[PDB]
RNA sequence: AAAAAUGAUUAA
RNA sequence: AGCGCCGUGACGCAGUAGGAAGCGCGCAGGGCUCAUAACCCUGAUGUCCUCGGAUCGAAACCGAGCGGCGCUACCA
RNA sequence: AGCGCCGUGACGCAGUGGAAGCGCGCAGGGCUCAUAACCCUGAUGUCCUCGGAUCGAAACCGAGCGGCGCUACCA
RNA sequence: GGUUGCGGCCAUAUCUACCAGAAAGCACCGUUUCCCGUCCGAUCAACUGUAGUUAAGCUGGUAAGAGCCUGACCGAGUAGUGUAGUGGGUGACCAUACGCGAAACUCAGGUGCUGCAAUCU
RNA sequence: GAAGACAUUGUCAGGUGGGGAGUUUGGCUGGGGCGGCACAUCUGUUAAACGAUAACGCAGAUGUCCUAAGGGGGGCUCAUGGAGAACAGAAAUCUCCAGUAGAACAAAAGGGUAAAAGCCCCCUUGAUUUUGAUUUUCAGUGUGAAUACAAACCAUGAAAGUGUGGCCUAUCGAUCCUUUAGUCCCUCGGAAUUUGAGGCUAGAGGUGCCAGAAAAGUUACCACAGGGAUAACUGGCUUGUGGCAGUCAAGCGUUCAUAGCGACAUUGCUUUUUGAUUCUUCGAUGUCGGCUCUUCCUAUCAUACCGAAGCAGAAUUCGGUAA
RNA sequence: GUGAUUUCUGCCCAGUGCUCUGAAUGUCAAAGUGAAGAAAUUCAACCAAGCGCGGGUAAACGGCGGGAGUAACUAUGACUC
RNA sequence: UCGAAUUUGGGUAUAGGGGCGAAAGACUAAUCGAACCAUCUAGUAGCUGGUUCCUGCCGAAGUUUCCCUCAGGAUAGCAGAAGCUCGUAUCAGUUUUAUGAGGUAAAGCGAAUGAUUAGAGGUUCCGGGGUCACCUUGACCUAUUCUCAAACUUUAAAUAUGUAAGAAGUCCUUGUUACUUAAUUGAACGUGGACAUUUGAAUGAAGAGCUUUUAGUGGGCCAUUUUUGGUAAGCAGAACUGGCGAUGCGGGAUGAACCGAACGUAGAGUUAAGGUGCCGGAAUACACGCUCAUCAGACACCACAAAAGGUGUUAGU
């Protein structure tokens, strides 16, 4: 018994987090971030695919939470667990409220209206806007219509418009694969969790030998 | 119910400066206000005597009375349908001279050196100030300088 | 509160007019004092038929009193009225405060 | 509204009871208790010590 | 029934009908204010330059 | 003339 | 019809905010007794109603079904 | 829908910001052939949770949980 | 140019690690009869300037150093925004016209200046 | 015949006295009532970068507390972490290093403060007298609070200097009456003395509905002035709730997502429920249902013709045209 | 007050009311008494009824509780706290 | 119901806060939860209704503070009238130049405070269940990584906002003082002298200042933008500006507010907004394309449309 999402679809109040004026909300639907194989390095997946939003709106942590099931199935079955890294970009930070009205006949003699309408807290949501990225897909080349039907599938679980956007940077870094494979032929480039550590001209230099070793040679 | 202090909604404009707190510098101390001088009003919030209302924030006024720690200063502040003279006892912490006033003392200073040079020879010295006029005629030369230059740009996703 | 039986303070004595040591008491009010010519007046007012003639005040939201002092010059015994602020408790030269002191409990 | 009310008296043990509108204020004492430390009793009369 | 609270809707018509008006002020303005020290400086002052500038013209 | 309740089934 | 709940040995009850189950009756076998009953010990007995989902992992979380509980159900 | 109250030893309940108490219940010894009664002695508590203020909370504050309630009238 | 006394602006001055410091100055430094102050001559008091040392303070340098300062047609005329239209779009929003215009980001430099007075291989 | 200075009667005094009399029975308010206080105030936000700014907006606070927690001066540096020292351990005291405040400053919150506004110590009463000026709320009234001088008397310090309560922003109160302090003053009117009384200047006793009446209900037996400024029926806007439809497809359907279903999500439509609102009607629109009778809608139960099926047949189920 | 007959009419006097004592006391008016004063007056003692304290009274007004354990299948609980 | 607590005539008694009542607040002369008649009395009303000739000129308010104040007053504002002192100014809902002030928009989180996703490497005298100085749930640190804030913030706009731009000025001498300085030092006010017609930016100025006194009003509402509560509302509440109210006229068929434009009586011309098949004045004009709908579409406010889909057709990557 929730109510529809076309009454908390628009983000028509400022932002209305968990703070220490609000501190009753309740835990948001979406527990799971980070899906597949989270722990890949930077070079396994050179390839990336995002479901960018394409409204100023606001995402309920329950469509977060079935737009990542589907996606996650489905890749999931397909092309198995080992072969993506899915990250969902949007986290449900801002919280709704409802006035809760009693909904029987006979209503009339306690209902009070209007007065003190200032709701409590219902649900959250993450707020978006134009050109957001939602999710965030990281896999090979070869696995890119899995992972591109899979947020087809995730598409239809969100309200308005989305597009996915096939990305020129590798995987989840910033830079372009030719300046990556420049950067991977160099010493700049050092493994990390998932992601890596660049090298710069900058810092001590001393610092600079002992992280990524094998450049200056 | 509702709450109106004194120093109600100051609670940004009462800070002290990032990375500027602690002491006042003895340079505040050290200037001297005469009566007829121009003044700019800025609370500084770590001292709390003499400090001006929240409203004489930013305003400039005119010193009338000077005392051992403090000037009086005068402020036309808007009360309905006209100015109302208003007379503050303020700390010269909370208190700078205006520098525009500066500029027009030294101004009239070079004016009147101005129409002393001209006096003896070159008359007409044409004292007042002028706005930006339109600009003048001139030749571009183009001898090293060839025009170069293409169209607009096609449409790139960058993402 | 907590104030000192002795204090030192201006006399407007015409024999001081300085400082001087002042002992201190607490302000009584008096006896309401009978022939005083508004409580002949109320008792004139309310002979008779007519029921209760004067307001009769109902609505106590105060539960404290501002205290005044009475000052009494030692050198000509001039007297001066202080007042202070609303407090429950009031107590005059007793019990000075220990600074590092244990709790009593 | 009104409000009926039935207490019992802290010192005689009597029940008093009264009644009042809801919105009209009325006077609650400062009631307070004190520890104190039981020595002799005599003519009744229970001879007590403070903290101190 | 409740009606409206407040609104600054039309004031600064209405303060303008009349214009806004500075105070007017005058040469020698009020001593109003000024330490008492100076106007009792001030006072002897000018009476002495008063009594000067007699002298002098007779 | 103080108080003193109870005791599983079957087995000449 | 809605809104909350609950379902755990043969029978009842305990979980908890996820890391596989405790207790009491009943059953069986022992110890005591001439033999029993009571008593004591031990063991067995729960696929946590069924199905589905999310999770590394569900009796605990989510959905459906089934069954039961509780509250609500023009209007002048 | 709005509002109020309660949660303490196995059970029923007290409780003064300075670490918790009554009655039974339980336990040990005794008396009895044995049990009870009786006599002599002991023990039993994150004070519903989780944070906060205070030197220190069972009490105060914020939430969460579980119960009890009250209003529910003029149409 | 160095140092000291008092400073002005209050990190370009700060911080981390290391190196160097003629002369003078400063400092460390020796002592407790005196004035004075402590649990403690450690701080502070007083005496000597003698017995010793630049070890430390202090001042400078070193560092693809941290921070801080300045700049860039670096990002970017981007984000934002004032005015205008019987502009576009179902709308969220968007473009255009006349105007203003960031912050992150990237790169590049820099790392105290100075007033009065005394003294100095 | 009884009774007798008693009763009685008169006047005054205390009690009792809804039997009777007179009067009252706050306001705001998404109608009123109940609730609450948004009624005097203070912090942050709302509040849209001067100032001002509403709601029964949001998160809180006030009716106190303090001879120091006020004033001055001196000396020192806090929370916290690391490394150490009998008992001593995660928490007792001691030591060093790091430590921009991450502590403390009575109490909400915000601001402010490091040789200090914190902590400890030494003195002290400026939390004093006389008034005027000024700021905020503002009518440029009062009240509260505060700022800067002046003329005295002081405190502290070597001194510059600081000090007219609390580091700043809240912590509170007219007229009449009573009472006290001050001047030892003015008046009691035919003239004096002494009591008594009345004045002038300055405090207190209190109005929290906080610019400040002395105040319980009921009415279905009811009355009047009004109000569509305001509720209860209809209509209007909305559609949470009610009802209906769609997109996707985890799973069910032996095998199989989509014959039929369809979770988690999500887009709509409708006005037949119930609410929300208060625009129309309070010099009245008769306020439920049933009975009777007509018409309209389609979101089709049946009947006509069809398409699909996990449609052999039969019986069903889904769907189209169709009211 | 209740409402023919029949048959019954339980428990509760803490509250409200009604009623009855005491003088052992608290409160306590006018008049009267005493004392200080020049006097107005001030103070104190005495101080009736009522109130207060203490009994009675429900065919007066009225009122007439919670929780937990416990029987050899469960369930209930005669019993117990 | 009909032989009695029966029905009824006449006489008589009870009278208004009184009577009478087998009790209904019944009855007491069509009057009853207090009769009727006259007087006080033209009782009072912050409430409803009405308020009587013409033309001319000017022309509002629904806001501030206080009030047993919320359908009302006082107060200030807005308006009119009477003018008075002067005669181009001590000016301005504006710009420029100069100079301040601000903490919103945006941005930021490998910067503080909170919030928050995921690994990596070190720290068990910081407790890891493990055997003699270990991979194996933790907690801490470090370098990273994803996402945020009305009551967070280093940075930080636009718009709006203060002041100044001189004669009441500037400079040079030397006068006053009981204030000030160590002082014949300053402070403030002056005598005398010098500065010329650009007397120290622009544009405008319709006359500029000043005073008295008094009306109505003190329900507001709408639109663009900003904005709070609410699912929303032709909902409720704020900010700035423009409107309606108070206002016709042209256009939007129609309509308080939208667009255009504001109005003495006429003539001629030209336009605005909107239009030009016919109603209807005005091109069934010109030009390039697109669309064929067995529920086409057809002018903002505005009288709605979505997610989603189509070898219809057109253009394009
Ligand atoms: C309550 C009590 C009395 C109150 C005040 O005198 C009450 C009224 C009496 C009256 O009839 N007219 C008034 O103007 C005031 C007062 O001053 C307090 C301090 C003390
Ligand atoms: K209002
Ligand atoms: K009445
Ligand atoms: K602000
Ligand atoms: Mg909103
Ligand atoms: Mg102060
Ligand atoms: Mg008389
Ligand atoms: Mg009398
Ligand atoms: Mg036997
Ligand atoms: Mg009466
Ligand atoms: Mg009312
Ligand atoms: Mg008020
Ligand atoms: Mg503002
Ligand atoms: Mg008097
Ligand atoms: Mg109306
Ligand atoms: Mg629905
Ligand atoms: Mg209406
Ligand atoms: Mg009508
Ligand atoms: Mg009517
Ligand atoms: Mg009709
Ligand atoms: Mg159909
Ligand atoms: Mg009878
Ligand atoms: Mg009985
Ligand atoms: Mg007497
Ligand atoms: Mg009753
Ligand atoms: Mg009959
Ligand atoms: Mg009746
Ligand atoms: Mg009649
Ligand atoms: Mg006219
Ligand atoms: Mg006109
Ligand atoms: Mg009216
Ligand atoms: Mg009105
Ligand atoms: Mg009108
Ligand atoms: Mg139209
Ligand atoms: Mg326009
Ligand atoms: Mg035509
Ligand atoms: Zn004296």
């Amino acid at each position: 018994a929730r109510r529809p999402a076309r009454c908390y679809r628009y983000q028509k109040n400022k932002p209305y987090p968990k703070s220490r004026y609000n501190r009753a909300v309740p835990d948001s639907k979406i527990r799971i971030y980070d899906l597949g194989k989270k722990k890949a390095t930077v070079d396994e997946f050179p390839l990336c695919v995002h479901l960018v939003s394409n409204e100023l709106e606001q995402l309920s942590s329950e469509a977060l939470e079935a737009a990542r099931i589907c996606a996650n199935k489905y890749m999931t079955t397909v092309s198995g667990r080992d072969a993506f890294h899915l990250r969902v970009r949007v986290h449900p930070f801002h919280v709704l409220r409802i006035n809760k009205m009693l909904s029987c006949a006979g209503a009339d003699r306690l209902q009070q209206g209007m007065r003190g309408a200032w709701g409590k807290p219902h649900g959250l949501a993450a707020r978006v806007d134009i050109g957001q990225i939602i999710f965030s897909v990281r896999t090979k080349d070869s696995n890119k219509d899995v992972v591109v039907e899979g947020l087809r599938r995730a598409r239809y679980k969100f309200p308005g418009q989305q597009k996915i956007i096939l990305s020129k940077k590798w995987g989840f870094t910033n830079l372009d694969r030719p300046e990556y494979l420049k950067k991977r032929e160099a010493g700049e480039v050092k493994d990390d969790g998932a992601f890596v550590k660049f090298l710069s001209k900058k810092g001590s230099l001393e610092n600079n030998i002992r992280e990524f070793p094998e450049y200056f040679a | 119910g509702k709450s109106h202090g004194y120093r109600s909604r100051t609670r940004y404009m009462f800070q002290r400066d990032f990375r500027k707190h602690g002491a006042v510098h003895l340079s505040t101390y050290l200037k001297v206000y005469k009566v007829g001088d121009i003044v700019d009003i800025k609370a500084n919030g770590s001292i709390q005597k003499g400090m001006p209302h929240k409203f004489y924030q930013g305003k400039t006024g005119v010193v009338y009375n000077v005392t051992k720690s403090s000037v009086g200063v005068i402020i036309n502040k808007m009360v309905g349908n006209r100015y109302l003279e208003k007379r503050l006892n303020l700390r010269v912490e909370h208190i700078k001279h205006s520098k525009c006033r500066q500029e027009f003392l030294e101004r009239v200073k070079a004016n009147a050196a101005k129409r002393a040079e001209a006096k003896a020879q070159g008359v007409a010295v044409q004292l007042k100030r002028q706005p930006a006029q339109p600009r003048e005629s001139r030749i571009v030369s183009t001898e090293g300088n060839v025009p170069q230059t293409l169209a607009p740009v096609p449409y790139e996703t960058f993402i | 509160v907590n104030v000192p039986k002795t204090r030192k303070t201006y006399c407007k004595g015409k024999t001081c007019r300085k400082h001087t040591q002042h002992k201190v008491t607490q302000y009584k009010a008096g006896k309401a004092s009978l022939f005083a010519q508004g409580k002949r007046r109320y008792d004139r007012k309310q002979s008779g038929f007519g029921g209760q003639t004067k307001p009769v005040f109902h609505k106590k939201a105060k539960t404290t009193k501002k205290v005044v002092l009475r000052l009494e010059c030692v050198k000509c015994k001039t007297r001066a009225q202080l007042t202070l602020k609303r407090c429950k408790h009031f107590e005059l030269g007793g019990e000075k405060k220990q600074k590092g002191q244990a709790l009593q409990f | 509204a009104k409000v009926h009310l039935v207490a019992i008296d802290i010192f005689t043990g009597k029940k008093l009871e009264d009644l009042s509108p809801s919105t009209h204020n009325m006077e609650v004492p400062v009631v307070k208790r004190n520890e104190y430390q039981l020595l002799d009793i005599d003519d009744g009369f229970l001879s007590l010590m403070n903290m101190d | 029934a409740k009606s409206k609270n407040h609104t600054a809707h039309n004031q600064t018509r209405k303060a303008h009908r009349n214009g806004i008006k500075k105070p007017k002020t005058y040469k020698y303005p009020s001593l109003k204010g000024v330490d008492p020290k100076f106007r009792r400086n001030h006072k002897h002052a000018l009476h002495g330059t008063a009594k000067a500038l007699a002298a002098a013209k007779k």
